[PDB]
């Protein structure tokens, strides 16, 4: 299953990974490329707001 | 210590306006809120809306609406309230209270939790 | 959109419990749990008597025992003396930013 949640930094719910934070980048030579960190372990986020 | 002043006691006519100035001294007045109740002798307490001493919003609650004005004065610490349009059966008492903490995060305003209170002010009419 | 409901006066002997209590709409009472008791003698401001349904305040003794169940917010006076003449008075969140205060009660020590 995979869920298709919108973000642009800081990767919301998903799959975890197996055993270790995972790097995963095209070439770590250039800057240009945008490098993927995958984490073992979540952390917990919530956002709230006042009324209309 | 903290305290909470008001006004002397008023006597008026029906069909005029009444301001009552609630002086807080001894902490920093703006982190609280400052509710306002009336009770006429004899029967129960009945609120006012609130007034936030940092930006200026106002509430205020049922059957005073286009009535009271509230306004703030941050130099001398003191907040006024203008009652407009009297009537015969608004002699009664008035107190200025404390409410919340000001938190940025949540609504705070409808906490009822008045610990200090004034000493109250009694306005009647004739 | 009327005052919260509350029995007319009480009375008793010193050294028992009083049970007091306020009903309403669950808009104002059953959906939040913000409700609070005053304490008013007659000639000068009232008293902060209980911040939540029952977390007390400073400067007051374990006395006095607030509860909440279903719509009615109860309170209940344990050890009367003679520094209780006065009057109790329900308040509570409303929706809105509103108040509502209580009716209010009247007490004699017998
Ligand atoms: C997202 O995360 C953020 C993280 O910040 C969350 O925001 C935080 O939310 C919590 C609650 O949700 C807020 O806590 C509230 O803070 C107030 C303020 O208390 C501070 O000031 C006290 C006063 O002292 C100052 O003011 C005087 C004024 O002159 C000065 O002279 C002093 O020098 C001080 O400047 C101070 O005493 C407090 O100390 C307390 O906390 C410290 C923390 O480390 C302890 O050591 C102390 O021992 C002491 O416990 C503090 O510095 C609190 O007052 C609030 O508690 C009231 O409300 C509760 C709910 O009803 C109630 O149960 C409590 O008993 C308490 O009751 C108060 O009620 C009336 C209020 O006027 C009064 O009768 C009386 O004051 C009484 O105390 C509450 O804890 C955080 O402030 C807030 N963070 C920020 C930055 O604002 C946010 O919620 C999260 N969002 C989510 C989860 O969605
Ligand atoms: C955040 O804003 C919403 C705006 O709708 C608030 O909801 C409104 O709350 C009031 C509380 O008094 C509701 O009024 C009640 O309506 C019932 C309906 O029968 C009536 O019987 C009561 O006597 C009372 O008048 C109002 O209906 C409700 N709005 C809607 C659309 O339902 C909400 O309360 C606000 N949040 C907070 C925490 O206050
Ligand atoms: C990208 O990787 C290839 C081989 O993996 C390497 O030859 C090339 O130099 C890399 N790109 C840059 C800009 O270094």
């Amino acid at each position: 299953g995979i869920r298709p949640v919108v973000s642009t930094q800081l990767l919301l719910n998903g799959s975890l990974a197996e055993k270790e934070i995972v790097i995963r980048s095209e070439n770590l030579t250039n800057n240009a490329k945008i490098i993927i960190v995958h984490l073992h372990t979540p952390v917990e986020i919530v956002c709230t707001r006042p009324n209309n | 210590q903290v305290q909470l002043v008001q006004s002397g006691a008023e006597v008026k006519k029906p069909g005029a306006s009444v301001k009552v100035s609630c002086k807080a001294s001894g902490y920093t007045f703006t982190g609280y809120y400052m509710h306002w109740v009336r009770q006429a002798p004899g029967q129960g307490l009945e609120w006012m809306g609130w007034i936030n001493p940092n930006s200026g919003g106002t509430n205020y609650a049922q059957k005073f609406q286009g009535r009271v004005t509230m306004t703030r004065d941050t130099s001398i610490s003191t907040a006024y309230m203008e009652l407009s349009r009297l009537r015969s059966d608004d002699t009664a008492v008035y107190y200025c209270a404390r409410g919340g903490w000001i938190g940025l995060y949540y609504d705070s305003s409808g906490y009822p939790n008045f610990d200090y209170w004034g000493q109250g002010t009694l306005v009647t009419v004739s | 959109q009327s005052a919260l409901t509350q029995p007319a006066s009480v009375s008793g002997s010193p050294g028992q419990s009083i049970t007091i209590s306020c009903t309403g709409t669950s808009s104002d009472v059953g959906s939040y749990n913000l409700v609070s008791w005053y304490q008013q003698h007659p000639g000068k401001a009232p008293k902060l008597m209980i911040y939540e349904v029952s977390k007390r305040p400073s400067g007051v003794s374990n006395r006095f025992s607030g509860s909440k169940s279903g719509n009615t917010a109860s309170l209940t006076i344990s050890g009367l003396q003679a520094e209780d003449e006065a009057d109790y008075y329900c308040c509570s969140y409303a929706g809105s930013s509103t108040v509502i205060f209580g009716g209010g009660t009247k007490l004699t020590v017998l």
